[PDB]
């Protein structure tokens, strides 16, 4: 528990609220559905391609997507303090700036079959949400590791 | 005289008025664009002592190949879908599909339609 609480002590309220924010959804089974999608667009894609059998055949098995607070805690020790809260402070500017209608990505041909702001901001709030799922219940799965994690999760923050 | 004759016709596209055959000197016409093409131009000529102005050109959308994307692992961010239309002057935003990572230069995830032509990012397998 120390090491969770000496991350916690460097956290601001942004940072915390997007902790919680994350984890909350994490509790979610609404995306579990994004986690069936991914992962058999992901076997697909290695089967089509005739590459790594051993993780075909382990994708071919039913992912866990149950949450458990001590695997969550366990994710942000092997980040690290500082790549935690790298990832929490990008999270932060990521749903505020849906919030705000700031977002630059809103102006860009991906949101233009939407006709008013609120579509847009739900557009992007829904798939930022399946991402944070899909992203963890991989890790939990051991399809990908906590630096995977972090740089995967990373490309889908930017602003 | 400074008259002229009917305002020059654009490639999809057409002037908001009805067609006169003669027209007064300063007089003026607007063009519009078909639904999906962009206006690149001044949107109003004049007519300046028998000669009309430059008219604009409307600019063909960019239509997003689902091949294209599929050979140089990448899909559309924000979405599931793998067909889009964008128009002239606007961003599309790509992802590397899983299990790829980007291999051209930085922010090309994120790009221009220019007249039906965009320069698509490449991943390649990590």
């Amino acid at each position: 528990l120390k090491t969770l609480d000496n991350l916690l002590k460097t956290l601001d309220n942004n940072q915390k609220q997007a902790l919680i924010y994350f984890k909350d959804k994490l509790q979610d089974k609404k995306y579990l559905n994004d986690l069936m999608e991914q992962q058999k667009s992901f076997l697909d894609n290695l089967q089509k391609k005739k590459e790594d059998p051993d993780l075909q055949d382990r994708l071919k098995k039913t992912l866990n997507s149950e949450y458990d607070e001590s695997q969550f805690n366990k994710l942000l020790n092997e980040l690290g303090n500082a790549k935690a809260k790298q990832f929490l402070q990008q999270l932060h500017i990521m749903l505020q700036s849906i919030k705000d209608g700031t977002l630059t990505s809103f102006s860009s041909s991906n949101f233009n079959d939407l006709q008013n702001l609120e579509q847009k901001k739900e557009r992007a709030l829904q798939y930022i949400n399946g991402k944070l799922y899909v992203e963890y219940y991989f890790y939990i799965n051991g399809i990908s590791n906590a630096d995977n994690f972090f740089e995967t999760i990373m490309e889908y923050l930017k602003t | 005289t400074g008259k002229c004759g009917p305002p020059p016709p654009i490639d999809n596209g057409d002037i908001t008025s009805f067609p006169l055959s003669v027209y007064a000197p300063a007089s003026s016409v607007e063009y519009q664009c078909q639904n999906l093409y962009q206006l690149e131009g001044n949107k109003r000529i004049t007519c300046r002592n028998g000669q009309w102005s430059e008219p604009p050109k409307c600019l063909h959308p960019c239509v997003i190949s689902r091949e294209i994307m599929e050979n140089y692992n990448i899909a559309l961010r924000w979405t599931a879908k793998q067909k889009l239309y964008s128009r002239t002057g606007e961003s599309v935003e790509f992802v590397c599909k899983r299990g790829y990572r980007l291999s051209s230069r930085s922010h090309t995830l994120r790009t221009t339609c220019w007249d039906g032509k965009l320069e698509y990012p490449t991943c390649a397998k990590r």
